[PDB]
């Protein structure tokens, strides 16, 4: 990733801050318990 | 026969000196010995981990259990045993050198003495390979065993057109390299090495000489170089 | 912020900043930059411009 890297290093308010689980985990692990959920 | 174990002076072996710096005793001494080695114990982290678990396996008593089974495999030979066979093999065989053999150390000898050691070292060269074929019980003396010879008294002896290569890579170190800077090995493999301007074997070489030549000198294991003269 | 530590980053960690010679050679400030961080206390500056030439 580049963006994120250059919004980081510039201190900047629009990169996402982890304090919540990220968009692709979480949906990863809500389709990896839905896949076997039925 | 005589096996001498010397302590060289100062305690430790400076790297930055020439062996007869290093040592207290009349110089044609070292034109006695047939090889001479400067063993090194520059720490490190896993080599020094395998030698502590010998070590530990060795006063646990794993080790007699093993050399027993080793012995059981053939691939150990009881004290008592290789003794009785060194006998025999001293009794028995007189070998003697072949011009296969001749022919390679002549030359690898004339690369060494044009680099630069005297004539007797040649010479007493052909006692390692004359011990080897003594040893195999071999009829001759065999340039296979003159291979493991010459690594021997290269890692002996030495231990303190590609010479055109080498040398172009002094100078272009020479020019890259100013007095009193210094870089890594890694950083000279990236810089002259990955872009091709010169062999790794050149590179290694080039240090070599280079460190004798007073010109740079080896810094924690090879992380840190420094050019210690012109 | 870390003023010091974020320059010598940028000079060494270019590829942090930047996303046909432009592919290849980085800007001359931090190639330089390298080199004076091998360099030592007091330069000879004609030393210093071969080595220069020569990393070009």
């Amino acid at each position: 990733r580049y963006d994120e890297i250059i919004f980081r290093k510039l201190g900047s308010m629009l990169q996402t801050t982890n304090i919540l689980v990220t968009d692709d985990q979480y949906n990863i692990w809500k389709k990896r318990i839905e896949m076997d959920l039925a | 026969s005589v096996l001498a174990a010397a302590n060289p002076i100062y305690g430790r072996y400076d790297d930055l000196k020439s062996p007869g710096d290093n040592i207290d005793f009349q110089t044609t001494i070292l034109s006695a010995f047939d090889m001479i080695f400067i063993v090194k114990d520059d720490h490190n982290e896993e080599r020094d981990i395998s030698i502590a678990n010998h070590v530990i396996n060795i006063h646990t008593g794993n080790a007699n259990a093993m050399q027993n089974q080793q012995e059981e495999n053939g691939s150990e030979i009881s004290i008592e045993k290789m003794k009785r066979y060194i006998t025999y093999c001293r009794l028995k065989c007189a070998p003697r050198l072949s011009p296969q053999a001749a022919e390679k150390l002549s030359s690898n000898f004339v690369t060494i003495r044009k680099q630069l050691i005297t004539i007797r070292q040649l010479e007493a060269i052909i006692r390692i390979t004359e011990s080897l074929a003594k040893l195999e019980l071999s009829p001759i003396a065999q340039e296979r065993h003159v291979d493991e010879a010459i690594r021997l008294f290269q890692a002996s002896t030495m231990d303190a057109t590609s010479l055109s290569e080498i040398r172009r890579f002094e100078q272009e170190l020479k020019r890259r390299l100013p007095i009193g800077w210094s870089t890594s090995y890694q950083t000279l493999r990236r810089e002259f090495v990955d872009t091709h301007r010169f062999s790794q074997l050149a590179l290694d070489k080039a240090l070599y000489a280079l460190e004798k030549h007073e010109t740079i000198q080896l810094r924690h294991q090879g992380q840190n170089i420094y050019r210690s003269g012109v | 912020p870390s003023y010091k530590s974020n320059i010598e980053d940028n000079l060494l960690s270019w590829e942090q900043v930047l996303p046909d010679l432009d592919k290849i050679m980085a800007p001359v400030l931090g190639q330089l930059f390298k080199l004076y961080r091998e360099a030592n206390m007091t330069i000879n500056i004609y030393d210093f411009y071969i080595a220069f030439r020569e990393t070009l």
